Parts: C-alpha cells; sequence; structure tokens
C-alpha cells in the first residue's frame, strides 16, 4: 500500500520501478501467498455465505420470468456503505460478506463487484449478436456465481490481510 | 363497423397528436377507447373504462377498459401504452401484477396484440385497417365455453326437430 501511495504520480507515468526492501525472504513469501489466491481463485475455500431464498410475488408465469432476471446489486445502507448482502436475482439473496472483503479494489471496482458486474444480462451492442447470438440467462449461471462469489470473498479477505501485514514505509 | 370505424380511428389518432401536441397514452387512448366503445354498442356490449378487478393474488388491478355485457359480466379487457415503450416488455409486468389474459387487447399506438385463453392469438399493425378490423372481430366475438356449447346444442336441434315432430304427429 505505501509504495502505491508514495510513488503514485510516478506509477501513473512510468513502468513500476522496484525498491530493494530490507528482508526479501518475508516479501517473496507474502508474494507466493498472493499469487496462489489470485491464480487459483477457482480452488480457494468457499467463505461461508448465508443464502436466503424468497418465493415469486404471485404464481403468474411472468412473475417467475421477471424474478429469474439478474439484479446482482450490493445492498447498501443510507450511508451508501455495503450492508454485507447482495440481491443476486429477485429470488436468491446471498449475505454474510465481511466488510473487509470490499477492500480488494482492483481498479475503481472491488473484486466482488467485478464478479457481479461481469455476470449481468447486458444487451449486446452489435445488432446481429443481439438478434441471433444472445443466449445468456443468469438462471443457468446462478449456482456457479454463488460458488465464485464465495471463493472470491476468501481471496478478498485474505489479500486485504496480507497487504495489512506489510510495513508502513517504502524504501 | 370494420373498415368504416377503424379508418375513423386512424384519422382521430392523427387529430389528437396534431391538435394536442401530446403523444402521451393518457391523451391518445381516446382514439381506441372510442373505437372499442362504438363497435361494442353495435354488438350489444359496452366498454366501461377503469373498472377495478381482483387477481388471484388479491391485488386490485384496473385495466384501461373492460368489455361488460348487459348482466355486468366482463367478456374482454383492454390496456393501452404509449408508442415510447416496448409493448412486449410492459406485457410481462402487466400480467405479473395480475392482469387478465382470457381476452385482452394490449395495444400501443402502432401495434396491437390479442391474447386469448392465455396465448397471443394475433399481432396486427394498427396502420392496416383490414388487419385491425380482423383482430377486433375475434375480440368482440370471443365467447366463454359455456355459450360455445349452447350454440352447438341449438345446431343439434336443427337435425333433431324432424325426429321429434314424427313423435308428435303420431300422437296427433
Ligand atoms: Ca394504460
Amino acid at each position: 500500500p505505501a509504495y502505491r501511495e508514495k510513488y503514485a504520480l510516478n506509477l501513473r507515468q512510468e513502468f513500476p520501478r522496484i525498491p530493494f526492501y530490507p528482508e526479501f525472504g518475508r516479501w517473496a513469501a507474502w508474494g507466493r501467498e498472493l499469487m496462489a489466491l489470485h491464480i487459483g481463485f477457482e480452488s480457494v475455500a468457499p467463505y461461508p455465505l448465508k443464502r436466503t431464498d424468497e418465493p415469486p410475488k404471485n404464481d403468474t408465469p411472468e412473475a417467475l420470468a421477471l424474478a429469474k432476471k439478474a439484479r446482482l446489486k450490493v445492498q447498501r445502507d443510507a450511508a451508501k456503505q455495503p450492508t454485507g448482502a447482495v440481491e443476486l436475482d429477485g429470488l436468491t439473496t446471498l449475505a454474510g460478506i465481511p466488510a473487509a472483503a470490499w477492500a480488494y479494489k482492483l481498479g475503481n471496482r472491488s473484486a466482488l463487484e467485478w464478479v457481479l458486474e461481469r455476470h449481468k444480462e447486458t444487451t449486446p451492442k452489435d445488432a446481429t449478436i443481439r438478434e441471433k447470438f444472445n443466449t445468456y440467462r443468469f438462471a443457468d449461471h446462478k449456482e456457479r456465481v454463488i460458488d465464485l462469489l464465495a471463493r472470491v470473498t476468501t481471496v478478498s479477505v485474505e489479500t486485504v490481510r496480507i497487504v495489512g501485514e506489510m510495513p508502513a514505509e517504502t524504501m | 363497423m370494420s373498415l368504416q370505424l377503424v379508418k375513423k380511428f386512424q384519422k382521430r389518432l392523427e387529430d389528437i397528436v396534431a391538435y394536442g401536441g401530446t403523444r402521451n397514452e393518457s391523451s391518445v387512448r381516446a382514439a381506441f377507447q372510442q373505437l372499442l366503445s362504438d363497435w361494442a354498442e353495435g354488438s350489444g356490449l359496452r366498454l366501461i373504462t377503469e373498472v377495478t378487478q381482483k387477481a388471484v393474488a388479491g391485488n386490485n388491478v384496473r385495466p384501461d377498459g373492460t368489455l361488460k355485457d348487459s348482466l355486468q359480466q366482463s367478456r374482454g379487457y383492454w390496456e393501452s401504452k404509449d408508442e415510447a415503450d416496448t409493448l412486449d416488455d410492459e406485457i410481462q409486468k402487466k400480467l405479473a401484477k395480475g392482469y387478465p389474459r382470457d381476452n385482452i387487447i394490449f395495444e400501443d399506438s402502432r401495434l396491437a396484440v390479442l391474447m386469448q385463453n392465455g396465448e397471443e392469438v394475433q399481432r396486427v399493425d394498427m396502420g392496416d385497417a383490414g388487419a385491425l378490423a380482423g383482430l377486433l372481430k375475434l375480440f368482440f366475438e370471443f365467447e366463454p365455453p359455456q355459450v360455445l356449447e349452447f350454440r352447438k346444442a341449438v345446431d343439434h336441434f336443427k337435425d333433431e326437430m324432424p325426429h321429434l315432430l314424427k313423435i308428435l304427429r303420431e300422437a296427433a
């Protein structure tokens, strides 16, 4: 974190030059853990997330259809801070995400918010693909996402911890 | 009916967006309201607007208009939308709230969908008079299976009266 803060304007205009930090052993260890979590994010232990399920509003065939549509939104409080719940679709809602897991910010979006965004049903900009090759329904990918969100919750909380164990000063 | 009434509707839809400067549903609905109303008058039905019905869920829902009979019995419904919306998208939400589907004309100013017995029977373009006049014929004539079976029993008599008259003539 401190390297990213101090040399921020440098990082923004050049290739990231690497300091010769005192220990080395500790640093390459921290980086063996980090790379494991990031590469094998499909194999990390799923964090325990509480799945709660609600029935459709009525029994109209259209209610179910409209409720199987993806919302994938972080339920936030009035302070616009995550309440630790994600409304997956109108029926399934996963909860119990730790607050620290929202801090593995890869870009302007957290790791979890990236998984949610890239699994939403967005209309293809190309017309031909919109008309003929638009066959993604979140229903078919709901279970896989429930698993990925849990695995990435572990990646996020583990990364935030390893990054917090790092010194508070840059060579 | 048919051509005469539908062609007057086409001119009235134009007069509304021209003299009013609004293409909003609340203003442009008067055109199809008067088509459905004047057709009904001739078929012994009346289009009563904004009549609240209850769904299975218990949700009160008010279609733009219902086709009532002389015994206050609903026989068809109508919902108008503006041209500035996707008719098909508004259709799922409408029926999800608890809208009827036995006989309902979902209609925006450019396209008309007739849903009978729960399935889309016909989808016409309101620009084509003959096409709309066809869909409206099926809407105003859709009958519940009770009257469908009575009509069939009246036809049975047309080939049973000879057999019945023999018995009465033999008695006379
Ligand atoms: Ca309406």
